[PDB]
This record gives structure tokens, sequence and C-alpha cells, in this order.
């Protein structure tokens, strides 16, 4: 049946300044079915309090979810999102870049 | 504001 | 500006023990105002926007009542559909339904629509005349003949053209301060040196609402659809959206590239350059 892989974007709500709190977002969109695992990471370790939007979909029936957590960025701390879906053989991890 | 279930099943 | 009210229903079967997962979300333009999740504690329609929290218990009892009635209609559907597609009881399946109404800037009805899907593909949809149906598969055609007999289009039209647009106008004035307000994009450019002779020029549009935005790059006055990377509009997480458009520029010639931002809250579009 239809299986389309998630598009993934990891970014911040506000411009990323060190020492100032912000929200790390991971937006997964364009996938089908709805079953997806999305985790946010700080230096490899899984952030515990990660919330997300309520399931909604686009006009071509693909789903989208926004996962978020509060985080105060630093210059030395490395953050990333790990996403897993049936369409993936092994989880797609994408690193947070402050310029994207 | 929702409609009711005038939708029969498939 | 124009406005829309839409409802998105997602029912996913969990073959093995109980009931399906049923998610229902409601939106006025790009602002979500309510939800129902089959596995949530309350078992009620919950407020997801401040301006709807001020609604009556009667509203919340009516909407909780309708949305779970809607849940059960979809529960029967996943089985019936499985029958229609001669599928096993071992596999998980998904039904999606979306309906809504569009109102113009006069708050006078524009369009109505209802589309339904099985496993991420089209199943059946109401046409733009709010009278006829588009059946996809032969199974979808059996559903067409049922709904044709039960006069679903005649009932549905009255919803899209009547009580949808009415309650939408109501939401608009009740949540005026947010809903009727266009947040214009906060633009800015950045420049990263890709190498000694190339650079990415990235044009940003942040904290804007509604989600519609046309971010376009051009060179010397003509469009630059080539070497543009355009990401899809994303939520910032506070109800505004974000987007960027980037172009790879040969060094020393950034002056000829202009980013062009069109959004409902800009009287005239923005043209920003790098210098």
């Amino acid at each position: 049946m239809i299986q389309r892989t998630p598009k993934i974007q990891v970014y911040s709500r506000h411009p990323a300044e060190n020492g100032k709190s912000n929200f790390l977002n991971c937006y997964v969109s364009g996938f089908h079915p709805s079953d997806i695992e999305v985790d946010l990471l700080k230096n490899g370790e899984r952030i515990e309090k990660v919330e997300h939007s309520d399931l909604s979909f686009s006009k071509d029936w693909s789903f989208y979810l926004l996962y978020y957590t509060e985080f105060t960025p630093t210059e030395k701390d490395e953050y990333a999102c790990r996403v897993n879906h049936v369409t993936l053989s092994q989880p797609k991890i994408v690193k947070w870049d402050r310029d994207m | 504001f929702l409609p009711s279930d005038f939708f029969p099943s498939v | 500006g124009s406005h829309s009210m839409r409802y998105f229903f997602t029912s996913v079967s969990r073959p093995g023990r109980g009931e399906p997962r049923f998610i229902a979300v409601g939106y006025v333009d790009d602002t979500q105002f309510v939800r129902f999740d089959s596995d949530a504690a309350s078992q009620r329609m919950e407020p997801r926007a401040p301006w709807i929290e001020q609604e009556g218990p009667e509203y919340w009892d009516g909407e909780t009542r309708k949305v779970k009635a809607h849940s059960q209609t979809h529960r029967v559907d996943l089985g019936t559909l499985r029958g229609y597609y001669n599928q096993s009881e071992a596999g998980s399946h998904t039904v999606q339904r979306m309906y809504g109404c569009d109102v113009g800037s006069d708050w006078r009805f524009l369009r109505g629509y209802h589309q339904y899907a099985y496993d991420g593909k089209d199943y059946i949809a109401l046409k733009e005349d709010l009278r006829s149906w588009t059946a996809a598969d032969m199974a979808a055609q059996t559903t067409k003949h049922k709904w044709e007999a039960a006069h679903v289009a005649e009932q549905l039209r009255a919803y899209l053209e009547g009580t949808c647009v009415e309650w939408l106008r109501r939401y608009l004035e009740n949540g005026k301060e947010t809903l009727q307000r266009t947040d214009a994009p906060k633009t800015h450019m950045t420049h990263h040196a890709v190498s000694d002779h190339e650079a990415t020029l990235r044009c940003w549009a942040l904290s804007f609402y509604p989600a519609e935005i046309t971010l376009t790059w051009q060179r010397d006055g003509e469009d630059q659809t080539q070497d543009t990377e355009l990401v899809e509009t994303r939520p910032a997480g506070d109800g505004t959206f974000q987007k960027w458009a980037a172009v790879v520029v040969p060094s020393g010639q950034e002056q000829r590239y202009t980013c062009h931002v069109q959004h409902e809250g800009l009287p005239k579009p923005l043209t920003l350059r790098w210098e």
C-alpha cells in the first residue's frame, strides 16, 4: 500500500543565541502511515521531555508532526533529531544547523 | 462547529 | 483576506485487541482550535486555542458528542473497507477524511469540499458543485451509490454553505485579535562562503502568519529558479511559520541577486539584496 518517507527539518523557533533559551523543533512531514518515532538528541543522548503537535495531514494525504522541546543553546553542544519510519532501513538522523 | 454523522459508513 | 474552517480526521486500525486510533483536529485558517484523540484521558473535544476556551459547556458537550459519533462511523469503515479490498485482519489500515468551507473577504461563502481516503490514496470525494461524487475504485463506487441513496451531498452542501460558514464567521470575530491579524514576515539574508569562489546566499522569512508566502530569488532582474534551494514552510511552534530560499552565487557578484518576498501582510512585496 502507500509508504512515503518523512521529510525532516531540525531548527529553532527563534534565532539561535547561546545562553538564551529557545525551542528545538524537529518537523517531520510528507510521511505515510502515521506511525513514526521522532526523538530529539543532545550530544547523542535522547532528550526526555519532547512534546508534539496533534496528527494532521496535507492535501495529498501525507502526515506532518512538529516535535519540540525547550533548550538553551551553547556553541559546544551538539543537538540532532532521530526519525524512524517503515520506509527507513535504519533511522535517519539529521543534525541541527543554526544556519538552516 | 462540527456537522453530525449524516455520513453513512462506506 | 479570505478564511477557511477545516476538520481533519485520521482513523488507524490496531488489529489484535481493541479499537482504532481516531485523531480529529479543527482549523480556522492555519490556527488549530480543537482536537479529539481516542486515547486521551478526557474522552472529550479539547480547546487548542484560547479564543475557543470561552465557549459554553453545551458547545463542548455538543462537539464531544458529534466527534465521537464520527469516530464510530470510521470504526465501521475500516472493516467494511477491508471487506471491499479483500484484506486480511492482520494488517493495520488508515482512513482519513477532510471537509471544510472557504469564505471570502466579504465573509460570503466561496467553496465547500469533502474528501476521503483509504491507505493514503483517494477513495471518494465531493465535487466542486456540492452535488456529485468522485469515486476512485469500484469499492469507492459502492460507497458512492450508498451516499447517493442516502442523499449525503444534499445534507453536506447545507453544512458547507450554512452552519460551517456561520460558525466560521463567529470564530473570526470571537478570536479577532489573533485570527484577523496578518503577521508579516521578518526577513533577513545571510552569506556563507561555500569555497574561495562560491557562496550560499540565504533569504529568510520568519514569524509570519498566514502560511502562504512566495519566496523567490532572481538575478539582474530575471528569475533564478536554478540553484535555488527552497524548503517547505514550517511551523515555528508558536503559531507562526518560517521559510528560507537559498541560491549559490559566484563570489563578488552577490549585488545582482535579489530575494523577493510576497505575503498577505505586506502592502508591497519585499525586495532585499546583500551588500
